[PDB]
RNA sequence: CGGUCCGGCCGGGAACUCAAAGGAGACUGCCAGUGAUAAACUGGAGGAAGGUGGGGAUGACGUCAAGUCAUCAUGGCCCUUACGACCAGGGCUACACACGUGCUACAAUGGCGCAUACAAAGAGAAGCGACCUCGCGAGAGCAAGCGGACCUCAUAAAGUGCGUCGUAGUCCGGAUUGGAGUCUGCAACUCGACUCCAUGAAGUCGGAAUCGCUAGUAAUCGUGGAUCAGAAUGCCACGGUG
RNA sequence: GCGAAGAACCUUACCUGGUCUUGACAUCCACGGAAGUUUUCAGAGAUGAGAAUGUGCCUUCGGGAACCGUGAGACAGGUG
């Protein structure tokens, strides 16, 4: 038996599987706390996790690739819920209550004139 | 240093540079060139360099040899 | 005429249940260095107990509920003139402006570390004995003008 | 741009290939008059200054059609408002606006 | 006292105290403090024999302090009494490190009123 | 030591070229390794519509083509006796040295 | 799925990613209420997402006494022992004087030297130049790999560790003035680019005059390349954090 | 930080001091020479003179093609 989710953010991959045995998280080829460096509130990825208890019976495993490392931890929260989806059919509905099923449609920016990236359209100009 | 090969005058010149001297107390002699290098085996004595509009008397110095002639010689007016 | 898209929701914290309490990690910081902004967050409520600070598991509290502002400025338009009043300040905004009033204090201003600097200004909250910025002094300097309207 | 610029850069490149081109990997040699080697190339350097017109290039390449010395792509030779030019009349094969 | 020669400062910071003199720099100071083997920290009061006397070749390897400073004496006519590009651009506000003359030279040129 | 090219117009093109140099390929010796494709790419080039100056208005014109570079596993010139004598559409361009 | 002291290291494979190609999906369509039971608007449902779904391509008569004959052609037009243009040198980085735009320091969330982490997009066989070295260092050696997802430039910085020093006009700051190296060339006086060791008045986030910005926005820190013997802090391209 | 995706030589304007005048570039016609290579003297240098050496290509045995220095009548030329 595994359940299995897979999401995409900011430039970034993640592939996010499920078994039975005793509780570990593992990210990586490392544990939880030796990733994301030493973290604001490192929450986006305890965010749904919590629902099917913390740490109690579920065997977690996680690799994610690409991005900025704020973006790999939003891709695992997607990939978590892709895998809760389908652990009870009734569990998808309780996230979308917290918004944990929902995804962004704002990619990188192309030219588009004139822009320095995305913003600051020429130079204003003089007194 | 500008340059580490070491400087150069040309044939035209050398051939009037190695009859300058002489006695070395004539008229200064007209080189022309603000180019030219003041290194250690040039000899001492006074020479006549280009400005645009007529030319200028500068000295071959031994108290520093580190220089070229338009260091010495203004070459603009009425800056 | 204030036209503005919706207001922007934050989630509560995660140890406090607050909105307002999620806010500390986005005071005192520059260049979006958010990693160093935490830095001095929760780690100054020790230092400051160690001065003069009690209740050190709610000690952050006297910016927010014992130093309280309630009175802004200064002008409202009336036909064709301009007439000075004192005006009310919005309920959420009114809880969350002593707490940010802290900027010229820490680094116009103080001695030694910024966790020193803002274990010093929650010291003299505690007492309400804060001394004034300008981003105070712009307001409380004139919120004493004009009793009497048109 | 001259009719000139036709035969005179050409000749320059043809002084390049007489004089400095097949003696290119000599010049960590020929021109390195100390750091290396000994005292015994000074006669042979005076090769190097031996024409005295142009000395590592004294020109720019330009392009064939319009005779211009820049605004133009090594990928096609022509000037990159031409390539515009030629791509609207649908001249250059493969090459099409975005759409987008 | 004597840690690069015949050197009279007692009790200064082990990185900074040779400086302003021709001396010892903080550089040469920190390549030598490593090169001797010993404590980089602090004003000096533990030091032993055959650390540093015995390294000298590395801190004064050639010219120091008297063989550099007031050397303006001899050198100065050269540009006050020779004719000189330099000389002019001593005793006026115009630049010689290739800035503009045009703009902000202030001040640089004197006042102004 | 042996390099091979192919390039093309179409995604259809590169694959029915593809398609005959693996059948000329496996014709020449069983290997399993399986062809180099490597990235497709293309290219874009910005241009200024107003006579002189201005870079506020601009217009873009773009260039797509496919390369595959195919790869033998082989040192020995055998593998490739019969690929240097093999006729494709003009469509499409190879380009082998040895 | 297998070899396996337990790394794509290797048989060998095709899920994610990347690079390519096709087809689905969102239609006010469904429900209510409002509206003129029309067009349309707002909630609710489902959904990755709704409400010209978003962003791109882009524009009429006239206007601004617009802007360009040097991107192209061309009227009239100036010049002919010459305004043709070949040659050696100078100049386009002048400054009696006015004003924008970019940036650093004042530290303390820091400076500097070491330790450690993540790219994206490009470009390079008389080149890019590894590892390992020489050296205070730019850079050059001993010299491999590579015709570019394969070798190389190359190291993402902010961050997080470790040492030192700390409201001191400061170990910083820099005006002012010099030396000794490294790179390209025939040759850098004049109008080129790095590095190391010194010189040492002022410097407390600021005069007149004043800007951009409503959210991945203000802000802040990264990386390539064109032009080319040969310079980027400008320009086109490509990302973290907020 | 605008054309300029880049001026120590160039480019190139503008300016100085030299030099040439059917032209650096193109063409219609002859004269003496293949195009060239090697190299010295004077002059800042372009050039202006020296010391030597070629004859190939194409082709009706004639004569051409090409190109260097010369010169008229036509006519070029200009980042004006």
């Amino acid at each position: 038996n595994q359940y299995y989710g897979t999401g995409r953010r900011k430039s970034s991959a993640a592939r996010v599987f499920i078994k039975p045995g005793n509780g570990k998280i593992v990210i990586n080829q490392r544990s939880l706390e030796q990733y994301f460096g030493r973290e604001t509130a490192r929450m986006v990825v305890r965010q749904p996790l919590e629902l099917v208890d913390m740490v109690e019976k579920l065997d977690l495993y996680i690799t994610v690739k690409g991005g900025g490392i704020s973006g790999q931890a939003g891709a695992i929260r997607h990939g978590i819920t892709r895998a809760l989806m389908e652990y009870d059919e009734s569990l998808r509905s309780e996230l979308r209550k917290a918004g944990f099923v929902t995804r962004d449609a704002r990619q990188v920016e192309r030219k588009k004139v004139g822009l320095r990236k995305a913003r600051r359209r020429p130079q204003f100009s003089k007194r | 240093r500008s340059l580490k090969k070491g400087p150069f005058i040309d044939l035209h010149l050398l051939k009037k540079v190695e009859k300058a001297v002489e006695s070395g107390d004539k008229k200064p002699l007209r080189t022309w060139s603000r180019r030219s290098t003041i290194f250690p085996n040039m000899i001492g004595l006074t020479i006549a360099v280009h400005n645009g509009r007529q030319h200028v008397p500068v000295f071959v110095t031994d108290e520093m040899v580190g220089h070229k002639l338009g260091e010495f010689a203004p070459t603009r007016t009425y800056r | 005429r204030r036209r503005v898209i919706g207001q922007r929701k934050i989630l509560p914290d995660p140890k406090f249940g607050s909105e307002l309490l999620a806010k500390f990690v986005n005071i005192l910081m520059v260049d979006g260095k958010k990693s160093t902004a935490e830095s001095i967050v929760y780690s100054a409520l020790e230092t400051l107990a160690q001065r003069s600070g009690k209740s050190e598991l709610e000690a952050f509290e006297v910016a927010l509920e014992n130093v309280r502002p309630t009175v802004e400025v200064k002008s409202r338009r009336v036909g064709g003139s301009t007439y000075q009043v004192p005006v009310e300040v919005r309920p959420v905004r009114r809880n969350a402006l002593a707490m940010r009033w802290i900027v010229e204090a820490a680094r116009k201003r103080g001695d030694k570390s910024m966790a020193l600097r803002l274990a010093n200004e929650l010291s003299d909250a505690a007492e309400n004995k804060g001394t004034a910025v300008k981003k105070r002094e712009d307001v409380h300097r004139m919120a004493e003008a004009n009793k009497a309207f048109a | 741009a001259k009719q000139s610029m036709k035969a005179r850069e050409v000749k320059r490149v043809a002084l390049a290939d007489k004089y400095f081109a097949k003696r290119a990997e000599l010049k960590a040699i020929i021109s390195d008059v100390n750091a290396s080697d000994e005292d015994r190339w000074n006669a042979v350097l005076k090769l190097q200054t031996l024409p005295r017109d142009s000395s590592p290039s004294r020109q720019r390449n330009r392009c064939r059609q319009t005779g211009r010395p820049h605004g133009f792509l090594r990928k096609f030779g022509l000037s990159r408002i031409k390539v515009r030019e030629a791509a609207m009349r649908g001249e250059i094969p493969g090459l099409k606006k975005a759409s987008w | 006292a004597r840690i690069a020669g015949i050197n009279i400062p007692d009790h200064k910071h082990a990185v900074i105290a040779l400086t302003s003199i021709y001396g010892v720099g903080k550089t040469r100071s920190k390549a030598i403090l490593a090169a001797a083997g010993i404590a980089e920290d602090v004003k000096i009061s533990e030091l032993s024999e055959g650390q540093i006397d015995t390294l000298r070749d590395e801190v004064a390897k050639f010219v120091v302090e008297g063989d550099l400073r007031r050397e303006i004496s001899m050198s100065i006519k050269r540009l006050m009494d020779l004719g000189c590009y330099r000389g002019l651009r001593h005793r006026r506000g115009l630049p010689v490190r290739g800035q503009r003359t045009k703009t902000n030279a202030r001040t640089r040129k004197g006042p102004r009123k | 030591r042996i390099r091979i090219r192919l390039k093309a117009f179409d995604h259809r093109l590169i694959d029915q070229a593809t398609a005959e140099i693996v059948e000329t390929a496996k014709r020449t010796g069983a290997q399993v390794r399986g062809p180099i494709p490597l990235p497709t790419r293309k290219e874009r080039f910005t241009v200024l519509i107003s006579p002189h100056v201005n870079k506020d208005a601009r217009d873009q014109y773009e260039i797509r083509t496919h390369l595959r570079l195919v790869d033998i596993v082989e040192p020995t010139e055998k593998t490739v006796d019969a690929l240097m004598r093999l006729d494709l559409a003009a469509g499409v361009d190879v380009q082998i040295s040895l």
